């Protein structure tokens, strides 16, 4: 998948 | 689309004033905190290979725009739902009401909510959104797309958000406030009245993002 900015 | 056509004119107008080509640029004079948005997309997950795009709004409500173009919105109470068909027909329910046809899409929305809670940062986390009154309501994601440089998020309240990949800068444009909120590369959040940006000028950074935005709104309108 593609995701917004991780922790 | 009324909201999008207004937004296109607002952006054509501000870009036409060439706000970064000035002897004196005073961007801070165009800042207006009465214009801060009520909502923006805080976290997102593109699983459109399999289900669609899940997202979180700055209020902690979550939504999914499914590959069948329906949306399911779970409010920040953890129970109340809004379901929108492809045509925009809205239903209002609750999880606890147990709608048989939605049970799977609810499971999926729950797996998105968990993923985002576990792994993703909340864009604009420190920021207080403006308090909405009786003329505003919680929006759903009407559509989105990615380019090589950004994701473009179009909400049903007319707001268009653009999150830039390499530098993490973000724009939230609202056509009713006729304003833009710019989240810069230090994560400073500021809201500008577009008409004042024409009056007082802006940096090259913001000006260039606004030209980019105009192009993406043109893309939204065509489709």
């Amino acid at each position: 998948l593609l995701c917004s900015t991780p922790n | 689309d009324c909201h999008l056509s207004d937004m296109l004119q607002q952006l054509h107008s501000v870009n036409a004033s060439k706000p970064s080509e000035r002897g004196l640029v005073r961007q801070e004079e165009a800042e207006d905190p009465a214009c801060i948005p009520i909502f923006w997309v805080s976290k997102w997950v593109d699983y459109s290979d399999k289900y669609g795009l899940g997202y979180q709004l700055c209020d902690n409500s979550v939504g999914v725009l499914f590959n069948d173009s329906t949306r399911l919105i779970l409010y920040n109470d953890g129970d109340s739902l809004q379901y929108i068909e492809r045509d925009g027909t809205e239903s209002y329910l609750t999880v606890s009401s147990h709608p048989n046809s939605l049970m799977k899409k609810i499971t999926l929305l729950k797996y998105f909510r968990n993923y985002m809670s576990e792994h993703l940062l909340k864009a604009g986390a420190n920021i207080t959104p403006r308090e909405g009154d009786e003329l505003a309501r919680l929006p759903y994601l009407r559509t989105w797309f990615r380019t090589r440089s950004a994701i473009i998020l179009h909400l049903s309240n007319g707001s268009v958000q653009i999150n830039f990949f390499q530098d993490h800068t973000k724009l939230i444009l609202c056509p009713l406030m006729a304003a833009v909120t710019y989240i810069d590369e230090k994560r400073d959040f500021r809201t500008y009245r577009l008409s004042l940006l024409e009056e007082y000028g802006c940096c090259k950074e913001l000006a260039s993002r606004l030209r980019y935005a105009r192009t993406m709104v043109d893309k939204l309108l065509s489709s």
